[PDB]
């Protein structure tokens, strides 16, 4: 107990040391992010000891610390969470964020505001284990806020680019939209089970939970950028790559993810919202890897990508399989960070060039980066035994052999065979055939941050699933009997759209000119939705904002009704009483007719 | 042949598409040489004090002072109230403060009605 | 009470002997000990409210209400030293006093334990405010703002003095005290129903309730510095705790009586958030979001939970120290470019670092950034107006939305971007700048470790 | 600023129309003010709604990030054709036809999965079978009463 | 057609003073000069 | 349309700028070099075809439904150069380019940090007082009255002048500062 605790807060305090020290400096530092790398580095060494004996013996616990808040029967803790999902999640973040920042150590070297980067990205860090360490609402809602405040600073990094501010508070928005469901699950527990701990949530166990499900199915449409609220995840491309590496790919935007796998109780027993999360799984996982079909940014690739896979991990919460989602998540950081690094290598090498067709021969010219990228999109698309089978490829055979809409299970099988054809277009066009970049060739990898930041991934992307998915426990049952074109459904799926997508490559080489399609232009210009949506959503609103709010109440009828036509009446009142004309003869006549009306007319003499 | 490009509101017509950009007609190349000077000229006023080095300050665009006056202050002495503005300033002013009234008092009452005959759960609500 | 009052008053002569170049010096030094020395009045207790005498006590709702006003006078002393250099000494006094009566007035409208002395009081804080309006305000429509300011609190006030001297006809007291014991019923009819309003209508205009509000707008706006400070800070607090006092005395009519005002709040903080979406005045969009703000803390005083009157508490403190902090960062680039548009200054990150650190800080709280003790207000009336009715939570969720939107373009329009090349004149940050910005953010930040001295009676 | 330069009533004559137009800084065959219908514009130009992000980029701007010059007449919601904000650029895909495309696949897809949900997918198999009354003091039933006996068999 | 005649004469200034501009924000190699520590 | 110098774009500029657009979005249509390289060789022969055109009238009917022809065959996502308008690196660096003028606010012990910089800049800001009011009085006794028509700045004239209005393009930020 004594062990797993103390270590467990040392992880958390050793990430909170940095943050401290730039805080409380004069000088210029002797490499600050060396000093917050090692120090997460640590952090990790210092997690992986709670991790393995919580592999030993199931050990989990709850550290309620520090008595914050009493409000008249909620009393609020600062409470700590360390079980499967926690044990789990902390060192592949922390590891993947080691990773991430010897990554940024070369990648973000001219910037003169590493320190602010390094210092941003601990800060992230930090408020995403308060995310997924929390035992309460209001904890969780800290490092859930805490993340996207974090995801707003780090996409306008560049704080100069307006379209760098536009994504950033396009971020926001959406985040908030979500944010309303997430508040809206909080509002239910707290007025029908008086709690947001996830205990008395757990064990009062509502039979009523369609709307609290549905706030937590609003709150990870926002931030796992589901379908709906899906396009502020390729618009965080703006950002720097480790920003996309650690938050966008691999670490924040599981979050909403997270929250659906941490309350598994809850949505285990509501088929309705299964239901939910199946369909908007597959939607999503189906629309962003038809997008990702014809981009030609390679962030933005790997962006749809990323939101393809989280639209997988929501449709195997869907299926009833939490702890497999989970464990894609776990999976999926690691060739997904992989590979936005090995894109930052690529990007960086070609004078910050990101679309693929000002690529090319890059196979002998970048070798270890196209290792690591070859090896990434294998562990993406599900070859045998890396990391992403261990997984994705459990996902397709649970999804196939259970209860489940039919359409959904379809729709995730063509995204499957999508994620083997956009796969292969970025090795085609990025690695493959001749060169089309600049003529002055200053492709360079020789670095030891660059090398050994993607090395530890890549071991990661060989070995993690097959140790991970030995060391955790059985939660369920898993499913292994079923026929032999069921159980080969995942790996003929990729093949074959390795196979299609091969077609499709080599017809680029080809003298033919052909016009292009509508569907070339639905799946290019991203199903049309960030075009309609973002002109037409804040035109009504501005527009309404300014007419109608501001100038047609708040500045005319408001204005209107009480003061104006109040100061008009005493207005014509002054004028009516002062046009007197001054004249004796006509006062007096007034005072007969005031003697008269007083006699005869009111009877004030009687 | 080709679709035609339909403009629209928030997606306007290109430059290169529009049939007035091929008028080579003269009142049109004054117009476009007087719009020309207009912008020359502010231009030039521009930077004679943008590149001034005694000055030390905010070169005050009479511009944007006009616009910030005409958002806020101009509004009113330019209100007159008639058919459009009263229509449109009661379907949008008490509009949806009556709907919204409808919407909450039927809920609660519903809820009202639902409580005082023992039907709603309210078994753990003890935080209101 | 009255080791706080004295004090206060003594800050008059000590502005009025001081030597010239002292006067901001030694009322700052004072109004700094009479400040640390408010946190006496945190012994509280969870029965009995702390009852001084006949004519003071003071409550845990008073009570964050009077730190924050003693805390707010050398804050806007500091804010307004810069501006009144070159001001006549006599009338730099006369702004001084001012401050300082108008700390004295407020002080004893909190504690004031009889309604009508409250009612006394709370109009007496009018002349201070009004004067320091249309005498030190910059621009012209500081005058029209003086009427405003002044004609509609006393259109609501004025039929308030009279129902308060109805109830003193009635129940024979108006000792808060005495109508905690003595309190009746206030059954359905015309006659309570006009009680309603003349008990409500004037405390309404002080948040103000949104179609009230349009005396805001100008008076926050053409004020001076220490001007938008006091009243969106404190004054606009007024209304909230005199609602919080006289709503004891207006049941069960409130039930219903408190229906239009709830829709009217409802749509209300969706509207002026819209509002400070197409702002171009910077200071007005910080107007505007006061209202936004207070129409949360009128929802949670009309539906009267204790989760409601707890968020309703915080959030009057937490907007009041954020509020002022954003009046500040304002004029902070007013006093540089001499505009009060947004669109002018762009691009201050990169000339200004640290005041853009304050600027974000700000923002954060405004879009109530937990766990900050707006979001701690702002959540707490959330989850007692979901109680309330659930579908509230789409008015409060977009609200949400909204703030978010206004808060960040605020922070995008005037630190992101390209800096405006014609401005030349954008000086470092003064030490008082920063000082004043810290002033306001480090005590805000550090009530979220302690948050139970600012959430009331019924904590 | 003075207050012949600050914007004014509705220009009715064709002189006020022409001092109007040469406050505003533009040609008088160019100004065309809002329709006189009582909104609260006055003599401020209607100028032709397009955002900032459709001007010319490579234009020597004197405000580059807003592309607009020092003197010209600024639209009267400019902070809300800000590249921040409302993009009204052309599209390489009509919007019409944009609407429908969306609008169809959207509708496509909510109406195929409620078809796949009336009509699920499921394996050839019976219910999962569990012992001790289909686990009923697990499941929080209450022991002092006592379930109907769910019998499995062999097969 | 290309510039005229005025306009290669002020490219041609503008590029001198230019290129005087980015020479002159080269540093000495005492600078920066810092305070003893 | 729109231009600094020029109140137009003539029929030939029109003609010339919808022959880059249609090359790059050709380039974007047809991603491999030889491809590109054979239909932009095939492309320039359909412009050769209309080059010799005299009637304006034909050739500005001809450059209209070339730019129909253009806009239906457009590439939704063309390629755009980094720095480019519309670029992934565009604007990135405007938040390093700090103006010259700030130097001006520096503290006396961080400009005897760097001595012979701040000893040069005065020279600088002593050339640009002492040209100000010579290139005042020469673009007023060059600009025409009713003010200037183009945007067109003229040069130095004398030996010893600078430049009309040469300060915020000769001290203007760098591009990577
Ligand atoms: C009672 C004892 C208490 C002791 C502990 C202290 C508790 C908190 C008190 C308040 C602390 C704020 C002080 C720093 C910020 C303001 C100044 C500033 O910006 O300086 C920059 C400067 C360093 O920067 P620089 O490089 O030199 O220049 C800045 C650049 O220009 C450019 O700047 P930049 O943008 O790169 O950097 C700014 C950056 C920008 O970063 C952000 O804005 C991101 C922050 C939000 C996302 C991440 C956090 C999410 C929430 C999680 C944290 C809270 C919960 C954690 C617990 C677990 C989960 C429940 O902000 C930070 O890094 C600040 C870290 C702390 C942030 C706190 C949250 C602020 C967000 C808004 C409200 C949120 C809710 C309230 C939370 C309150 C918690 C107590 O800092 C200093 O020099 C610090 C000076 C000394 C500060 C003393 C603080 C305490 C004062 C109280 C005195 C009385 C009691 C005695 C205690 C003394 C302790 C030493
Ligand atoms: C480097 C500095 C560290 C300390 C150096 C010097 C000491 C050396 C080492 C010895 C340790 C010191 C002695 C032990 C510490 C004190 C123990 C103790 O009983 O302390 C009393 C208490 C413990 O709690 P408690 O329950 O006894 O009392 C709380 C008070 N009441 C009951 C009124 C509510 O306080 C603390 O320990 C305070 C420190 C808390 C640490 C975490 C702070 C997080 C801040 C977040 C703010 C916002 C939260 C919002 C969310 C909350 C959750 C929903
Ligand atoms: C800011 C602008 C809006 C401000 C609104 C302010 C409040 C609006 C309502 C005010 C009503 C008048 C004061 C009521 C005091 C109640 C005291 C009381 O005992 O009432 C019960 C008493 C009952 O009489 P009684 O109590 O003597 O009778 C004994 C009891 N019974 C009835 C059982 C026999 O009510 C009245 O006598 C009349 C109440 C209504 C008065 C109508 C005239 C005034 C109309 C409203 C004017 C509002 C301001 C106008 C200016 C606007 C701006 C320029
Ligand atoms: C993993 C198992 C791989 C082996 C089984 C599938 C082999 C196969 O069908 O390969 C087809 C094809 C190669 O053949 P093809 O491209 O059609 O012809 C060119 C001549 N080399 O295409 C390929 O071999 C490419 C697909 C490989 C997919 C590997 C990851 C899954
Ligand atoms: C009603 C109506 O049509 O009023 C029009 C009338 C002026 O009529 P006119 O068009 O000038 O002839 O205008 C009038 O009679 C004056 C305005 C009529 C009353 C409008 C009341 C609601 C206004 C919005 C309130 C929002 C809060
Ligand atoms: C909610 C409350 C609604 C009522 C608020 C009070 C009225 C509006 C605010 C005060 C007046 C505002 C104002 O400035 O009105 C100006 C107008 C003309 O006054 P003038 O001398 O031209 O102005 C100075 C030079 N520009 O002034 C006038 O036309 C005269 C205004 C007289 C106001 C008296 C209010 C008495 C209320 C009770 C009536 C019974
Ligand atoms: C514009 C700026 C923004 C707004 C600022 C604030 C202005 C509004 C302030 C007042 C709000 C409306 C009045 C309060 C409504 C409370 C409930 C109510 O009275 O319902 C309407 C009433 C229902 O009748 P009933 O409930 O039977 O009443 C008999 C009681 N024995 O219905 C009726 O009896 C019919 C109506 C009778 C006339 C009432 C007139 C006096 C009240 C309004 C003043
Ligand atoms: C489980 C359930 C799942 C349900 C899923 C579906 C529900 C949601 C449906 C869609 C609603 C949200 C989408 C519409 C708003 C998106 C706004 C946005 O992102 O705007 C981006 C726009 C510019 O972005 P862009 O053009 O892409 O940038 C390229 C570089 N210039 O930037 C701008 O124009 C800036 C504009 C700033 C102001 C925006 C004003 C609009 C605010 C809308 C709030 C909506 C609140 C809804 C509340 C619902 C409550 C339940």
């Amino acid at each position: 107990m004594n062990l797993f605790s103390s270590l467990t807060l040392v992880t958390l305090i050793l990430l909170t040391m940095p943050i401290a020290a730039i805080n409380f400096n004069t000088h210029k530092f002797t490499n600050y992010p060396l000093y917050v790398k090692t120090t997460i580095s640590c952090a990790f060494i210092t997690s992986m000891i709670p991790t393995m004996m919580f592999i030993h013996t199931g050990q989990e616990m709850i550290i309620s610390n520090w008595h914050w808040l009493t409000i008249q029967t909620l009393k609020l803790s600062l409470s700590f969470k360390m079980d499967f999902f926690s044990m789990m999640f902390v060192p592949v973040a922390l590891f993947v964020t080691w990773s991430i920042m010897e990554f940024s150590m070369w990648y973000m070297h001219s910037d003169p505001n590493i320190n602010q980067f390094f210092k941003y990205l601990l800060l992230f860090l930090i408020t995403m284990l308060i995310l997924v360490t929390a035992n309460n609402l209001f904890q969780l809602f800290i490092g859930w806020e805490g993340v996207g405040i974090m995801s707003f600073l780090l996409i306008g990094w560049w704080y100069g680019r307006t379209d760098a501010n536009t994504a950033a508070l396009q971020a926001i928005l959406y985040n908030r939209i979500g944010d309303i469901g997430f508040i809206l699950a909080m509002a239910w527990f707290l007025i029908n089970l008086n709690t947001w701990d996830l205990q008395q949530i757990f064990m009062l166990n509502p039979n009523d939970s369609n709307l609290p499900l549905m706030g937590l199915i609003l709150a990870a449409t926002g931030k796992s950028a589901q379908f709906g609220l899906h396009p502020w995840l390729p618009s965080a491309m703006e950002g720097p790559t480790p920003v996309s590496a650690l938050l966008h790919s691999s670490t924040m935007v599981v979050a909403g993810i997270f929250l659906l796998i941490r309350f598994y109780p809850l949505t285990e027993n509501n088929k309705f919202g299964q239901s939910i999360m199946l369909c908007l799984g597959a939607m999503t996982t189906l629309f962003t890897a038809m997008c990702a079909l014809t981009q030609n940014d390679i962030k933005k690739i790997i962006a749809f990508s990323t939101s393809s896979q989280l639209g997988l991990m929501m449709v195997t919460i869907g299926i009833n399989q939490p702890h497999l989602a989970f464990l894609h998540i776990c999976t999926h950081a690691f060739f997904k960070a992989m590979l936005f690094m090995c894109s930052g290598s690529i990007i960086h090498s070609l004078n910050d060039e990101q679309d693929i067709r000002k690529m090319g021969g890059l196979f002998k010219a970048m070798p270890f980066t196209t290792t690591a990228l070859i090896i990434g999109s294998l562990a993406l698309t599900g070859m045998p035994f890396l990391t992403g089978f261990y997984s994705k490829d459990l996902i397709i055979e649970s999804a196939n052999t259970s209860y489940t809409n039919a359409w959904a299970l379809l729709m995730t099988l063509v995204a499957t065979s999508f994620t083997a054809i956009y796969s292969t277009r970025i090795i085609f066009f990025a690695l493959l055939g001749q060169p089309r970049f600049p003529t002055l060739i200053n492709i360079n990898e020789n670095n030891p941050f660059l090398i050994n930041s993607i090395k530890r991934l890549l071991i990661g992307s060989l070995f993690a699933g097959f140790i991970i998915s030995n060391n955790i426990p059985p939660m369920t049952i898993p499913q292994m009997t079923m026929p032999h074109y069921l159980k080969m459904t995942a790996l003929t799926v990729t093949i074959l759209g390795f196979i299609l997508a091969l077609e499709i490559s080599n017809t680029t080489h080809y003298l033919k000119f052909n016009y292009p399609s509508n569907t070339f232009k639905f799946s290019n210009l991203l199903g049309y939705y960030p075009t309609i949506m973002h002109r037409l959503t804040p035109y009504m609103n501005l527009t309404m904002s300014q007419k109608s709010a501001s100038s047609l109440l708040d500045l005319i009828w408001l204005e209107t009704i009480l003061p104006k036509t109040i100061s008009l009446a005493q207005m014509k009142m002054s004028t009516t009483i002062t046009s007197q004309k001054g004249l004796i003869k006509l006062y007096f006549l007034s005072f007969l007719i005031t003697i008269l009306i007083s006699t005869t007319l009111l009877n004030f003499h009687e | 042949s080709f679709p035609k490009y339909e403009p629209s509101r928030l997606a306007s017509l290109p430059t290169t598409l529009d049939p007035a950009e091929y008028d080579i007609s003269s009142e049109t190349r004054k117009a476009q040489a007087e719009r020309l000077a207009i912008r020359s000229r502010l231009k030039r006023e521009y930077q004679l004090q943008y590149n001034d080095p005694s000055r030390r300050g905010v070169v005050e665009d009479p511009a944007l002072i006009r616009w910030t006056c005409a958002r806020s202050a101009n509004v009113y002495p330019n209100f007159r109230p008639n058919t459009k503005t009263s229509l449109l300033g009661a379907l949008f002013g008490i509009g949806p403060l009556i709907f919204w009234y409808y919407v909450f008092k039927t809920d609660r009452d519903r809820k009202e009605k639902l409580i005082q005959e023992g039907k709603l759960d309210r078994t753990f609500n003890i935080s209101y | 009470m009255l080791k706080y009052i004295i004090p206060t008053m003594m800050l008059m002569p000590l502005t009025w002997l001081s030597k010239n170049s002292m006067i901001w010096i030694n009322t700052t030094l004072h109004s700094l000990l009479i400040s640390l020395t408010s946190l006496l009045l945190l012994n509280q207790f969870g029965d009995n409210s702390l009852n001084f005498s006949l004519t003071f006590f003071s409550d845990s709702l008073s009570t964050p209400l009077l730190i924050l006003t003693m805390w707010l006078l050398p804050l806007m002393l500091m804010a307004s030293q810069h501006h009144l250099s070159k001001e006549n000494l006599a009338r730099k006094k006369l702004f001084i006093s001012m401050l300082i009566l108008l700390q004295l007035f407020l002080i004893m409208t909190f504690t004031a334990t009889e309604l009508i002395f409250f009612y006394i009081m709370f109009e007496a804080t009018l002349v201070p405010t009004l004067i320091i309006i249309t005498r030190w305000g910059n621009q012209t429509e500081r005058l029209n703002a003086g009427l405003y300011f002044l004609f509609y609190t006393l259109a609501g006030s004025l039929p308030l003095l009279v129902a308060l001297i109805y109830i003193q006809n009635t129940m024979g007291s108006l000792n808060f005290l005495i109508l905690q014991y003595w309190v009746q019923p206030m059954p359905n009819s015309w006659s309570n129903t006009f009680m309603w309003l003349a008990c409500m209508m004037a405390f309404m205009v002080k948040m103000p309730l949104y179609g009230l509000h349009l005396w805001l707008p100008k008076a926050h706006v053409e004020a001076p510095i220490a001007g938008s400070m006091v009243l969106a800070a404190i004054l606009l607090k007024l209304g909230g705790y005199g609602m919080m006092r006289i709503t004891l005395l207006l049941n069960p009519i409130t039930d219903f009586m408190a229906y239009p005002f709830i829709m009217l709040s409802l749509w209300g903080m969706i509207m002026t958030s819209s509002i400070c979406l197409r702002q171009t005045d910077l200071k007005s969009l910080i107007a505007y979001s006061s209202v936004s703000h207070m129409a949360l803390v009128i929802v949670a005083i009309l539906i009267q939970t204790p989760w409601s009157y707890m968020g309703a508490t915080a959030l009057m403190i937490a907007h009041g120290l954020t509020s002022s902090m954003l009046f500040c960062l304002a004029n902070s680039n007013y006093e540089r470019v001499h505009s009060r548009t947004m669109i002018l200054a762009r691009g201050l990150q990169t000339l200004l670092p640290l005041m853009a650190a304050w600027w974000l800080l700000a923002s954060l709280t405004n879009l109530a950034l937990p766990p900050s003790i707006n979001l701690i207000g702002e959540l707490f009336v959330v989850m007692s107006t979901f109680s309330w009715s659930n579908i509230t939570i789409i008015l409060m969720g977009l609200n949400m939305v909204i703030t978010a939107l206004y808060s960040l373009y605020m922070l995008i329009t005037t630190q992101r971007g390209k800096h405006t090349h014609h401005i030349n004149n954008i000086l470092p940050s003064f030490t008082r700048e920063n000082a004043l910005m810290s002033l306001h953010m480090l005590p805000l930040l550090l009530l979220s470790l302690n948050p139970k001295i600012i959430l009331g009676p019924l904590y | 600023i003075t207050k012949d330069m600050l914007p004014g009533p509705y220009p009715k004559t064709p002189e006020e129309r022409a001092a109007a137009a040469k406050k505003y800084n533009m040609r008088v065959e160019d100004y065309e003010p809002y329709p006189d219908d009582g909104m609260g514009y006055g003599d401020y130009p209607k100028l032709p709604d397009r955002s900032q992000q459709e001007r010319d980029p490579w234009y020597d701007w004197d405000h580059p990030d807003l592309r607009l010059n020092w003197g010209e007449p600024m639209h009267w919601d400019l902070d809300m054709y800000i590249r921040n904000r409302v993009d009204t650029s052309p599209t390489p895909v009509n919007w019409n036809l944009m609407c429908k495309h969306l609008f169809g696949f959207v509708a496509f897809m909510l109406f195929m999965f409620w078809v796949g949900e009336t009509y699920p997918t499921y394996q050839p198999v019976g219910p999962k079978q569990y012992p001790y009354n289909n686990l009923y003091l697990e499941r929080g039933g209450d022991p002092n009463k006592e379930p109907e006996p769910v019998v499995h068999y062999e097969i | 057609s290309g510039y005229t005649p005025d306009e290669k004469l002020r490219l041609q200034q503008l590029r001198e003073l230019r290129r005087r501009w980015l020479k002159d924000q080269e540093l000495s190699p005492r600078e920066p000069v810092l305070p003893p520590r | 349309a729109f231009l600094p110098s020029a109140a137009y774009l003539t029929h030939q500029q029109k003609v010339l700028q919808l022959y880059k657009r249609a090359l790059r979005h050709l380039e974007s249509r047809c991603v491999h070099r030889d491809k590109y390289r054979y239909f932009a060789c095939l492309l320039r022969a359909r412009f050769d075809e209309h080059k010799n055109e005299k009637d304006m009238v034909k050739a500005t009917q001809l450059l209209r439904e070339a730019e129909k022809e253009f806009w239906h065959g457009q590439h939704p996502q063309p390629y755009i150069f980094p720095e480019s308008p519309g670029g992934t690196s565009y604007e990135r660096y405007e938040c390093y380019k700090v103006p010259e003028w700030c130097l001006d606010d520096w503290h006396p012990s961080e400009k005897a940090m760097y001595p012979d910089y701040f000893a040069k800049r005065e020279q600088w800001k002593k050339l640009r007082r002492e040209s100000w009011e010579r290139e005042v009085k020469q673009l007023q006794e060059e600009t025409p009255v009713g003010g200037p028509r183009t945007e067109a700045l003229p040069p130095a004239r004398k030996q010893g002048d600078l430049p009309p209005l040469w300060w915020h393009i000769v001290t203007r930020p760098r591009e990577r500062p």
